[PDB]
């Protein structure tokens, strides 16, 4: 993990070499092991108005 | 809060103004999600109702965007020791879920190693509330963010008259004007990591109010989890803590 | 959240300042604040409430 934490939108992990990077609740991860989308419409961590 | 502008619309979303049995605030909570508010345990204590309006940013105005909730259950961690402020945590159930909208969105819970590691590595943190914008002087009819520092274990130990204990964190300011205060206890600690806020902490006490040689002290959260969680299903009674 | 407004039972201090008991103004059963000698092995020596104005106005 550690450098650019580890190419993953948030959460890591040190999985016997690799990072693990998984996501808080209610966001899925990438097809990539990396991104987490919004799943909700005002979701944790999020401020803001449209666009 | 002493210090630190007040809050734009967007900005702090996953607050809760703990109001009582007329319309005063006395203590802030963060939402956790639709069910549950995340507080100080030492809060309940100045109420006898703790009306949680959520969708409130600056008292006076009191018109319509906001919207107090009643609840149906509180439980404090137990080893919360009273005079000690130690496990200063309670999470409370609503009986009316919250509909998300401008003002209101969750706040995420980290998770312990990430957290550490990660996020309370960073320089800053934003803590919020209504409270006392000095200390000697009164309340904020005006939800203010502060941006503060997260300081170190080390040195906030020697500043501390009372124990600072392993669930503990301090943060803020030393000589410089800024610092949290009085009614703004249980209110977010939140630490963005590029463009998710997470909560690292709980407001919990302090010396006065942005006072010499003095930082805030907030409730540690990364150490708080999993009977967060816990409670986050079975509410009611404290739980092996 | 200012903890200099509270020790919140009574501790047990007639001490006076002979004894080096502090006075402190915690605040009181609502309303307004009290006066109380702090005895030396009860204090934390934390920057306690010198007075009734700036214990009041700062505890209530």
């Amino acid at each position: 993990c550690s450098l650019d934490n580890g190419g993953c939108d948030q959460f890591c992990r040190e999985e016997r070499s690799e990072v693990r990077c998984s996501c808080a609740h209610g966001y899925v991860l990438g097809d990539d092991s990396k991104s987490c989308v919004s799943t909700e419409r005002f979701p944790c961590g999020k401020f803001t108005q449209g666009r | 809060i002493v210090g630190g502008r007040d809050c734009a619309e967007g900005e702090c979303p996953w607050q809760a103004l703990l109001v009582n049995e007329e319309n005063e605030g006395f203590c802030g909570g963060t939402i956790l999600n639709e069910f549950y508010v995340l507080t100080a345990a030492h809060c309940l204590h100045q109420a006898k109702r703790f009306t949680v309006r959520v969708g409130d940013r600056n008292t006076e105005q009191e018109e319509g965007n906001e919207m107090a909730h009643e609840v149906e259950m509180t439980v404090k961690h137990s080893r919360f020791v009273k005079e000690t402020y130690d496990f200063d945590i309670a999470v409370l159930r609503l009986k009316t879920p919250i509909r998300f909208r401008r003002n209101v969105a969750p706040a995420c819970l980290p998770e312990k190693d990430w957290a550490e590691a990660t996020l309370m590595t960073q320089k800053t943190g934003i803590v919020s509330g209504f409270g006392r914008t000095h200390e000697k002087g009164r309340l904020s009819s005006t939800l203010k963010m502060l941006e503060v520092p997260y300081v170190d274990r080390s040195t906030c130990k020697l500043s501390s008259s009372f124990t600072i204990t392993p669930n503990m964190f301090c943060a803020g300011y030393d000589t410089q004007p800024e610092d949290a205060c009085q009614g703004d206890s249980g209110g977010p600690h939140v630490t963005r990591f590029k463009d998710t806020y997470f909560v690292t902490g709980i407001v919990s006490w302090g010396e006065g109010c942005a006072r010499k040689g003095k930082f805030g002290v907030y409730t540690k959260v990364s150490n708080f989890l999993k009977w967060i969680d816990k409670i986050m299903k079975a509410r009611a009674g404290a739980a092996g803590s | 959240y200012n903890r200099l407004c509270i020790k919140p039972r009574d501790w047990i201090d007639e001490c006076d300042s002979n004894e080096g008991g502090e006075r402190a103004y915690f605040r009181n059963g609502k309303g307004g604040c009290d006066s109380f000698w702090i005895c030396p092995e009860d204090h934390t020596g934390a920057d306690y409430y010198s007075s009734y104005r700036d214990c009041f106005n700062a505890c209530i």
